[PDB]
RNA sequence: UUGUGGUAGACGAGCGUUGUAUUGGAGUUGAAGUCAAAGCGUGAGCAUUGGUGGAUCCAAUACAAGUGAGAAUGCCGGCA
RNA sequence: UUCUCGCAGUCAGACAGUGGGGGAUAAGCUUCAUUGUCAAGAGGGGAAGAGCCCAGAUCAUUAAAUAAGGUCCCCAAAAUA
RNA sequence: GCGAAACAGUACCGUGAGGGAAAGGUGAAAAGAACCCAGAGAUGGGAGUGAAAUAGAUUCUGAAACCAUAUGCCUACAACGUGUCAGAGCACAUUAAUGUGUGAUGGCGUGCGUUUUGAAGUAUGAGCCGGCGAGUUAUGAUAGCAAGCGUUAGUUAACCA
């Protein structure tokens, strides 16, 4: 800004006896070289605050929308087995689900090595925890698989 | 030969087999329209109008006059209101006339 | 987040500059003088939209009264001949349109007594 | 035929170059070299080089007889000038510019061949207008 | 919308007329002069073109003013020089150039127009009665 | 003096219209064939039939 | 039906620009920039086409603005 | 045009008529109340015009009719006694 | 963008503290035009290479202001902040449109912005183009709209995961 730019206060001309434009400082925002009064600064915060209850209501609504998506059927811990990281197997899984561009983010609460083993190569497939869910992430899925043990936690959480 | 036919608020000299442009009638293309208002075809002028005299004209197209850009402003008054007027019209011609 | 904004500036100046053309001298060369001329001409046309009919009605009455004085009678009685007796809806310009067709306006100016 | 010959920025002011070459437009090289060798102007002797270079161009690169060749076009294209300063009185300083001239000379053989350029621009115009046309007949 | 109107253009036809100032007065002939030169009495008028016709006035040197205007009303003609005023009266232009009398009268009562200054030459004025323009085969009519 | 208003392009053109130059005379030298200027010397030097200057 | 002068001044609906979140599309088979033209719009604009041009851009929904120059005896650089 | 909320702008006016004050009832003067206008409102008439008379203009119309004002030519419109 | 993409605090300025700049991009790879012609010369025209040289070192793109050239049109008695509404004539054909280009002439025609009681003014600012360029934020208060919760209500801070 006008004070941040390095420079002095010397005036190239005196204040009278010349029809030149009035100048008062070495650097000015209206003078070349820079010195804009207001621009980007590392203080802008974008702070927002929403009550916990309202956010939980928004959650419950978006889950219920997802729970009625009719294309997100139930999945069991057993089927994550029989493979360690062979995405080819998971590619056959994805094909069998008739999903091509579905940004499938998988909810996990077992931390079974097989899934975070995969789902880090292609941008399409990722796996994230139930405790880390976000509304955009939930609707970013457009297709998802839910594990049945966490249904108990979901009904407990209303 | 000649005829004196008023469309809307505008009265026109119209002869037989002449294309011309009048105010908008919102008439779609193709059909034949018999207008009532007419005066002094060639003789025997009726006072307000010509009684029972019809002018039977065919409409062929609706057009618009060139883009008229109009700006209102007063000097040193911070007022530069700009607008664009389009002037619709109907281009048509007459085919028949009856007394 | 810097934005120069000289592109849409170029577009807006270009779109002010097309209509300002065909003028004598550098009037249609620079942004400011060209816009001044365009606005002034717009005002001139706005006022002339009235001035044209104001002068054309005078042209009508003068052209009619030329022939009227040729036949001696005046415009003052002419309106009486039409509007009062044998009421008609005749307008000024069609009179001269009939004058420009020989031997027709004579019939109208002669039925004034009938 | 063009017979264009460029110079690219010899140090002369273009005002004087145009000034000296109004006198050559439309004339024949037979009566051009002589008048260029007699008129006592700085640019006169300097453009004789370009004139004879154009003669050589016409005689060698194409090789027509050239007896009907006439001076088609002179021009003094304005190049980037040089900037200098000189001290003046009261401590002031005068600012001076050095103007050079890009010179290209064209020799024509027939009083024609611009009209051909006119129909070439018209061909551009038509390719434009039917290019617009195909936008509508496209289904 | 509007009724299209047309006028004659670049096909004007003009004639020669004869008129005499035997017992006339300045104003009552000058009004007819303006009327004829304008052509406002004929339906062939076009402001974009010429409308008047040739006119010949003959023997302007017997026109008479009513009242003492010939002796007391004066015209000053100032040249571009300082003190270039030529003072003339009604009585003196009879024994002098009366042609300029009708000339300045007719020019004063018409708008400053390039056609009007071109119009004014279509009328010819001489205090005499003989002129080589007599061979124009002209239409003769009084009070013109 | 000092200008008050800027001079227009067409005033520059009209002042330059009389600021041009005309052509020059020309003649033929019989002995030394050359299109020389009238009443001057030739390429070989003979203004008339007289050439006292060196031919080099 | 009332209408439709208008500074100050107040109210409402707005447009373009960058990048981001997506859903999409196009791109050496020549993107965008560029100018020329006798377009479409109540408006900021939106275009149509050719050449030039030689590589990313665009439609819609939202998001946050070094987001919008005719003037500052303005500055920068050129032309005068 | 009442009441509350929010934003105001603004306190440099002048002109024309009356009543006045001052001057010298002098001012394109100064200051008021009242009657209108300009500021912040086009236009027509007045030779142009910041206010005077007619007057409050969405856009278009080589449409008609009126207000003030005008009808010897410019400059459009009349004569009769 | 640190002033400083580049040999920058460099050049340069004042003796001294101190002050203080500007400018990059060729093309795939120089493969950077062997050789010929003109001209001493740079240079230009060829050839050849390069897809392409109108990519040839001025070396990504090259608006406009600026300067010229010319198709056609108009113009040397003319009183004009230069255009508008009509408009013949002249030359034509398009984002097919009551088509376009120019305008002999007629009617009309005292700028932009700011200042203000009010400015075509002889009140001021502007030779000109272009490029940039001056209503944003930390906290809190008031008012307005919408949403959430709900009249034993509602909301959290700091901090941690």
């Amino acid at each position: 800004t006008k004070g941040e730019v390095r420079g002095g206060g010397k005036k190239p001309y005196k204040q009278k006896h010349t029809g030149k434009a009035r100048q008062g400082s070495t650097r000015n925002p209206h003078f070349v070289g820079g010195g804009i009064v207001f621009g980007p600064k590392p203080n802008r915060n974008y702070s927002l605050k929403l009550n916990k209850k309202a956010h939980t209501a928004a959650l419950h609504t978006v889950w219920s929308e997802k729970l009625a998506s009719d294309n997100t059927h139930l999945v069991d811990q057993n089927l994550f087995n029989k493979t360690e990281g062979k995405t080819k197997v998971m590619m056959q899984f994805l094909k069998s689900a008739k999903l091509l561009d579905k940004n499938v983010l998988f909810v996990v609460n077992t931390l079974n090595t097989n899934l975070e083993q995969s789902t880090s190569n292609i941008k399409n497939v990722q796996v994230k925890h139930l405790d880390k869910v976000s509304v955009r992430d939930l609707m970013l899925a457009n297709a998802l698989l839910v594990e049945k043990e966490v249904l108990k936690a979901l009904e407990g959480k209303f | 030969m000649h005829a004196i036919v008023v469309c809307g608020s505008k009265q026109y000299l119209v002869h037989e087999n002449d294309t011309f442009f009048v105010e908008k009638l919102e008439a779609p293309v193709g059909k034949e329209i018999q207008l009532d208002k007419v005066l002094m075809l060639d003789e025997k002028i009726g006072a307000p109008y010509l009684e029972k005299a019809r002018v039977v004209c065919v409409v062929e197209k609706h057009g618009l006059q060139r883009k008229v850009n109009v700006i209102k402003h007063i000097s040193q008054k911070h007022h530069l209101k700009k607008y664009g007027h389009r002037q619709p019209y109907t281009k048509l011609k007459v085919v028949r006339f009856v007394h | 987040m810097r934005i120069k904004g000289g592109k849409q500036t170029r577009v807006r100046r270009k779109k002010w500059l097309k209509q300002a053309s065909g003028s004598f001298g550098t009037r249609h060369a620079s942004y400011k003088v060209a816009k001044q001329t365009v606005i002034q001409a717009a005002k001139y046309a706005y006022r002339d939209r009235r001035n044209k009919k104001r002068d054309f009605r005078s042209l009508w009455i003068l052209r009619l009264n030329a022939a009227l004085r040729e036949q001696g009678m005046t415009y003052s009685v002419f309106i009486n001949l039409l509007k009062k007796h044998n009421i008609e809806i005749n307008r000024k310009v069609l009179s001269e349109l009939a004058i420009k067709e020989p031997s027709k306006f004579n019939l109208i100016v002669q039925k004034v007594k009938s | 035929m063009i017979a264009f010959a460029k110079q690219f920025r010899v140090r002369i002011s273009p005002q004087k170059a145009r000034l000296v070459c109004q006198l050559i437009v439309g004339k024949k090289t037979a009566d051009a070299q002589n008048i260029l060798s007699n008129t006592p102007k700085k640019a006169a002797t300097l453009i004789a080089k370009l004139l004879n270079s154009a003669i050589a161009n016409a005689t060698n690169n194409h090789g027509m007889n050239g007896d009907a060749l006439y001076v088609f076009e002179c021009v003094a294209n304005q190049g980037p000038s040089m900037k200098r300063t000189i001290p003046r009185a009261k401590g002031s300083s005068n600012m001076i510019t050095k103007r050079s001239s890009n010179l290209v000379v064209k020799l024509s053989d027939n009083p024609n061949e611009r009209q051909e350029l006119i129909k070439q621009q018209k061909a551009l115009v038509k390719k434009r207008v039917e290019g617009q046309q195909k936008a509508k007949m496209a289904r | 919308k509007t009724s299209m109107l047309t006028k004659e253009q670049a096909n004007k036809r003009r004639q020669w007329y004869i008129v005499d100032a035997a017992g006339l007065v300045l104003g009552k002939l000058a009004v007819k002069a303006a009327d004829l030169i304008r052509g406002k009495n004929k339906v062939d008028f076009t402001p974009n073109q010429d409308c008047g016709d040739y006119l010949i006035i003959i023997n302007s040197d017997q026109v008479v003013l009513t009242g003492n205007k010939k002796e007391n009303e004066f015209w000053y003609h100032h040249s571009q020089y300082i003190g270039g005023i030529k003072k003339v009266s009604g009585r003196d232009m009879l024994k002098k150039q009366s042609d300029k009398l009708v000339y300045n009268a007719v020019k004063g009562m018409l708008p400053d127009n390039r056609l009007s200054r071109r119009w004014i030459t279509k009328v010819h004025v001489f205090k005499g009665d003989k002129h080589n323009m007599e061979a124009q085969k002209p239409t003769t009519l009084n009070w013109s | 003096a000092v200008q008050q208003r800027r001079s227009s392009k067409h005033r520059r053109d009209k002042r330059r219209s009389h600021d041009a130059l005309t052509a020059q005379a020309l003649s033929v030298c019989q002995k030394c064939g050359k299109k020389k200027l009238f009443h001057r010397v030739c390429s070989c030097g003979m203004y008339g039939d007289l050439r006292v200057k060196k031919a080099y």
